[PDB]
């Protein structure tokens, strides 16, 4: 994944959970989450992004 | 005339507009064929 | 007194730290994250339950939980 | 799937006649609750048969005047099956146990998920060797005559319950069947 | 600025340039919000029915059919006379006709989709007039016209029947 | 007849209800004067009243003992102008909303900003999709079979 793909959440409490969202930008330094995702639909605080980890991510073909 | 025309494709007026003519004709059918309980065929 | 737990979702924004009305949550150095910080509780004992902490959260579901329990003058925010 | 199934002829065009995509509703959504194309061929096997059996039913009976001796003689297939039931009841009965046998050891309940051993109205029943030995497209072709005449029977007793019913429905059917 | 030429005092409306009737007469811009090729399309098909309804009332008042049901002069109240079972019929052959004239595509949205279709160009042609291009665009053109006159005598003729109740002679 | 109701053309109660209704209405009218227009509306209140009930008399209406119309909502098509006509034409209708509504939304939801277009209607799409729907039980019975109508594993769910 980089920046600028697709991919599926896999996290289970997530508000875009198996929805899909667009990479921001991956991390390569040794964070815990360094997937960060941007979403079309806004969660119930607002936000419209959150950082994932990299095994809570499927890129879509 | 461009943002007036806009104005009018809003949801409220347009919703009004239909919801008047919508039982407009209701009312106009009622009228003409007044007491209907049943399919009139 | 309520319980706070904090979870290694912590950005380290400090939003709830400056959102506590009674100083519970503070921030403490981490290897985490990016801003290499991450919220503590180690005054609960003055948590009142309010709740101001998760709601100034970002976090996808929350990385500061409170768990309301058992209650005491301090946490039931008796002034009397 | 249709494509290299038997039933489609020249009157048709050359492509299996489905209006209503029917036969690809199995494979859409849901684990199975419409039927497989297999239970559906096997439909088409057996109402094709009953409705030539009963075409031949009543016609037979109610026309030509045939009856089986201790029996009703009621050219009517509207009250036949009353007549004879209570006239015959251990006839009917029996008739009844031999469909109830026949039916259960060919069992098609697998066909409606598709899949199972036997094929499309396979019942093994070669009495008299028609189909002993032959290319594969005379079986091919024997099986969409077969097809076609039990869809032509289907049409036709159709045919006589909308007449029944609605009179009128069918016009040259009394002209064609000049008794009951 | 250009100016329209049927409208001398409005602006030339636009979306109307390579048509066969383009008189630059489109005082609300109908082709601005709606799609031309639809709008030609509707307005060759308004035409041709009302063609078609004004020589069947004259025809009606004048030949009529034998029989009792088809015995009133007057269009309006044969509508009634004859009955609904002879018009139904009608109104499911001209549901036949339309699905296959235009071969499933039907709607606003579905027709002109792809493209690749002529407005009001159904390819029926068997007295073969029409082979010759040079009197194509004039046949186009007497066509439109005629239909535009026949949908405003339609609406004449039907109002006259209302309004007097004999026939139209 | 079904269900121990009788013709309202045979019941004396509808009958009785149509003579009170016309000796109040007429007890009313005496009161005005003339032909001011008060008494022209009493008259047509009257005159309206006698249609309706000819016309519900003359209806293959079933009356009960109360002498008032019963609906015969049994599926039979010899009473099928009380309830089963009214549900198709209602049934067209109101799929021919529901269809030009889902066909408005899954269309702006494919442009750049498919919440503006939901406050502030497109017009020409909106009349050009809502005139589209006379086709709703074929385009429905088009989609469906391309899979197009149902979504599968996209759909969003709980934790549990
Ligand atoms: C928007 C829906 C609608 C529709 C389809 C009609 C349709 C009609 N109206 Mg009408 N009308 C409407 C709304 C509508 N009306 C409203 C909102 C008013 C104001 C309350 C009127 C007031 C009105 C009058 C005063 C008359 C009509 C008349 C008529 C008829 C001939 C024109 C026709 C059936 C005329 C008619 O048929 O009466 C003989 C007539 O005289 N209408
Ligand atoms: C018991 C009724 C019945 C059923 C189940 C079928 C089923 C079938 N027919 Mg068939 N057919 C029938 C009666 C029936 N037919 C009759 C009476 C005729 C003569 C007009 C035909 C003429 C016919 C032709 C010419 C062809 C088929 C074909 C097919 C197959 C594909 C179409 C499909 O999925 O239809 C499913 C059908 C149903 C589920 C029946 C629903 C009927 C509803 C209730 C409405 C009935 C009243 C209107 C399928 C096995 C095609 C084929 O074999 O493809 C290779 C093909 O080419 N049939
Ligand atoms: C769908 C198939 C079908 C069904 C349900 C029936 C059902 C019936 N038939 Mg029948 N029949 C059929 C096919 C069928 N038949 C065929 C194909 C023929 C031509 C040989 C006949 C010739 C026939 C005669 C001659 C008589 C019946 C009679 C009857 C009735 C009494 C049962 C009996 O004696 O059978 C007899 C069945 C056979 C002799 C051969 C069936 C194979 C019963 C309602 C009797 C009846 O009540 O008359 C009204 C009667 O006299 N059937
Ligand atoms: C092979 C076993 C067998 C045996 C021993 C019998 C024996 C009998 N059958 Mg029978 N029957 C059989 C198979 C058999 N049937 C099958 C497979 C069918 C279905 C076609 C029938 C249908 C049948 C009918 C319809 C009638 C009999 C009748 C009879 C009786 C008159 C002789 C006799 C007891 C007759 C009877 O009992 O009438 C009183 C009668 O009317 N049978
Ligand atoms: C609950 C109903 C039920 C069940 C589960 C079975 C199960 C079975 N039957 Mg069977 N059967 C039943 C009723 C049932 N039978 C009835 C009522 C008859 C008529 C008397 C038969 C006659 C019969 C024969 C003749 C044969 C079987 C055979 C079989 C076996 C495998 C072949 C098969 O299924 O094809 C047969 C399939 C059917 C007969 C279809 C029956 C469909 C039923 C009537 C529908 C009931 C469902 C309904 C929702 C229940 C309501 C529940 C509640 C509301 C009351 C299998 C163990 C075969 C066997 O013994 O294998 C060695 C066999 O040859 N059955
Ligand atoms: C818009 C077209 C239209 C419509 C809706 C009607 C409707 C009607 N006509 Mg009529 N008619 C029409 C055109 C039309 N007509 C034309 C053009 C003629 C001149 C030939 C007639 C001559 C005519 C007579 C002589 C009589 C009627 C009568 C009637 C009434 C009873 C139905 C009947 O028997 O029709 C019969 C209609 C015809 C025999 C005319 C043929 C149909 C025309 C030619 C349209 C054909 C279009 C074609 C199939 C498709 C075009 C090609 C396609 C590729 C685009 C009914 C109200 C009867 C009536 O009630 O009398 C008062 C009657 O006696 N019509
Ligand atoms: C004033 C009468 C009139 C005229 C001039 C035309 C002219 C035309 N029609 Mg047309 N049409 C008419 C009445 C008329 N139509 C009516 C009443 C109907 C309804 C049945 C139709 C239905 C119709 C269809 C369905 C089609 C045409 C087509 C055509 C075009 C090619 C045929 C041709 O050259 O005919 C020349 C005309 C005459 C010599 C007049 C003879 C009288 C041409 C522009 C075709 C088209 O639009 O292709 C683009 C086509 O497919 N017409
Ligand atoms: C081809 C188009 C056309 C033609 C030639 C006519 C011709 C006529 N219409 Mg007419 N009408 C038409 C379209 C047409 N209409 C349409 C489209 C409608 C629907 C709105 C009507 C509705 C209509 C009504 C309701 C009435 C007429 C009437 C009349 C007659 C009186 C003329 C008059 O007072 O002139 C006055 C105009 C001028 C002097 C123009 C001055 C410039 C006349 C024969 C009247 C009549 O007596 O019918 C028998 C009548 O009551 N028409
Ligand atoms: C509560 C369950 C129930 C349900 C679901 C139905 C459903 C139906 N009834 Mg029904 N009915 C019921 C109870 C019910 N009835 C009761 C309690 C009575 C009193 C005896 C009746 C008396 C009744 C009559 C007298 C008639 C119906 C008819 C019908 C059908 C309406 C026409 C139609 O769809 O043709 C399509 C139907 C089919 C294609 C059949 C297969 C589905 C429909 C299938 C009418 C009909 O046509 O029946 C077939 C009809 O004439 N019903
Ligand atoms: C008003 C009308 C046309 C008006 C045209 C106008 C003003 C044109 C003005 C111009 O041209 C000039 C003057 C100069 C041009 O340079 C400029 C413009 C401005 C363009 C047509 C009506 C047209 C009206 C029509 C076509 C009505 C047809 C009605 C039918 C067929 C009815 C059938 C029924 O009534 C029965 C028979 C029995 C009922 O119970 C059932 C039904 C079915 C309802
Ligand atoms: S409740 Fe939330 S906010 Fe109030 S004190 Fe305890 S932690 Fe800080």
């Amino acid at each position: 994944i980089q920046k600028g793909s697709t991919v599926r959440i896999l996290r289970k409490e997530s508000y875009w959970y198996n929805e899909s969202g667009t990479v921001v930008v991956v991390d390569q330094s040794k964070v815990r989450y360094p997937v960060l995702v941007r979403f079309t639909k806004v969660n119930y605080a607002g936000t419209n992004t959150n950082n994932f980890g990299l095994n809570e991510v499927e890129e879509v073909v | 005339m461009k943002d007036f025309l806009k104005y009018l494709s809003t949801a409220p007026v347009l919703l009004t507009a239909w919801l008047t003519f919508t039982a407009g004709f209701v009312i106009e059918i009622n009228r003409f064929y007044p007491d209907a309980l049943t399919f009139p065929f | 007194s309520h319980t706070v737990k904090i979870y290694d979702t912590c950005i380290g924004c400090t939003q709830c730290v400056r959102a506590c009305p009674t100083d519970v949550l503070e921030m403490v150095p981490w290897d985490g994250c990016k801003a290499g910080q991450i919220a503590s509780a180690p005054r609960t004992e003055d948590c009142v339950g309010c709740k101001r902490c998760e709601t100034a959260c970002p976090t996808d579901f929350l990385s500061v939980r409170v768990y309301l329990g058992g209650e005491t003058t301090r946490s039931l925010g008796l002034a009397y | 799937g249709l494509e290299n199934q038997v039933g489609f002829d020249i009157e048709t065009g050359g492509k299996p006649w489905d209006p209503f995509g029917f036969a690809g509703v199995s494979e859409r959504n849901g684990l199975g609750i419409l039927p497989h194309i297999k239970w559906l061929q096997e439909s088409e096997i057996k109402h094709g048969r009953t409705a030539m059996l009963a075409f031949l039913g009543v016609i037979v009976p109610g026309s030509l005047g045939i009856y089986v001796p201790t029996y009703p003689q009621e050219p009517d297939f509207t009250k036949a099956f009353s007549a004879a039931l209570q006239s015959n009841p251990l006839g009917m009965a029996q008739i009844a146990l031999a469909v109830a046998i026949i039916e259960g050891h060919y069992y098609a309940g697998d066909f409606w998920t598709g899949g199972g051993d036997r094929q499309v109205g396979a019942f093994g029943f070669d009495p008299l060797g028609f189909s002993k030995g032959k290319s594969e497209a005379a079986i091919k072709s024997m099986q969409l005559k077969e097809i076609k005449n039990g869809r032509l029977a289907m049409i036709a007793m159709a045919a006589f319950a909308s007449e029944k019913f609605i009179p009128g429905s069918v016009p040259l059917l009394h002209s064609a069947f000049p008794t009951l | 600025k250009v100016f329209s030429k049927s409208v001398p005092f409005l602006l030339k409306p636009a979306g109307l340039d390579g048509m066969v009737g383009d008189v630059g007469f489109d005082p609300l811009g109908f082709a601005t919000f709606i799609d031309i090729r639809w709008l030609r399309e509707a307005e060759l098909k308004n035409g041709r029915v009302a063609m078609l309804a004004f020589l069947g009332f004259i025809v009606q008042e004048f030949i009529r059919l034998p029989g009792d049901l088809y015995s009133e002069p007057n269009g309006v109240k044969a509508f009634f006379q004859v009955g609904p079972q002879p018009l139904l019929q009608i109104f499911l052959f001209c549901g036949f006709l339309e699905f296959n004239m235009h071969k499933g595509k039907l709607t606003q949205v579905d027709m002109f989709e792809d493209g690749k279709r002529e407005p009001g160009n159904f390819g029926f042609d068997p007295l073969g007039f029409g082979k010759d291009p040079a009197k194509r665009e004039r046949y186009a053109l007497a066509e439109l016209k005629n239909g535009r006159l026949a949908m405003i005598a339609i609406g004449g003729l039907v109002h006259h029947a209302l309004v007097t109740g004999h026939a139209t002679f | 007849d079904i269900g121990g109701l009788n013709p309202c053309k045979d019941s004396e109660v509808f009958q009785k209800r149509l003579a009170k209704t016309v000796k109040k209405l007429e007890n009313r009218l005496k009161k005005y004067e003339e032909g001011t227009p008060p008494q022209i509306a009493i008259q047509q209140q009257i005159t309206q009243t006698k249609q309706r009930f000819t016309r519900y008399a003359d209806s293959n209406l079933l009356c009960g003992n109360d002498g008032l119309p019963h609906l015969i909502t049994d599926g039979r098509w010899s009473h099928g102008s009380e309830f089963l006509l009214p549900s198709i034409l209602f049934l067209y209708i109101s799929g021919w909303i529901g269809w030009v509504g889902r066909k408005y939304i899954r269309t702006v939801g494919q442009t750049s900003n498919p919440t503006e277009k939901e406050i502030i209607i497109d017009v020409p799409l909106a009349i050009s999709i809502m005139t589209s729907g006379f086709l709703w039980p074929f385009a429905a019975w088009q989609e469906f079979l391309s899979g197009d109508l149902i979504a599968s594993d996209e759909t969003i769910t709980t934790s549990p």
